[PDB]
């Protein structure tokens, strides 16, 4: 039981550290959204991140 | 850490590159004293009216 309630609190760390990875509002590893584009040009063409939620 | 990386992602946003700035000092500064001395120029443009006369 002791080795159940640290496995546990392990887990929900994991969780609040990976809810909590957020700048400017969006989070590219909590898996709220498939991909993040940011400007990469002049005339608007991107650059893709992917998503990879942990 | 996480503080410490939302300050440093604020700082990445915010902050000024002062090498860059420091350059454009150096040419502005030069600038403005070339513009000083074109109007300074500018303004003899009329003595040549009284020669005419």
């Amino acid at each position: 039981n002791a080795l159940k309630s640290d496995f546990d609190s392990l887990r929900d760390q994991i969780e609040k550290a990976a809810t909590n990875a957020k700048f400017n509002g969006v989070s590219i590893a909590d898996g709220s959204t498939t991909k993040l584009t940011f400007l990469a040009n002049s005339d608007g063409s991107g650059f893709t991140v992917n998503a990879k939620t942990i | 850490k996480l503080q410490d990386s939302l300050d440093a992602g604020v700082g990445n946003l915010v902050d000024a590159d002062l090498a860059k700035e420091s350059a454009k000092l150096q040419s502005l500064q030069t600038k403005q004293q070339l513009g000083v001395q074109a109007l300074s120029i500018a303004n003899q443009s009329s003595s040549s009216i009284l020669s005419l006369f």
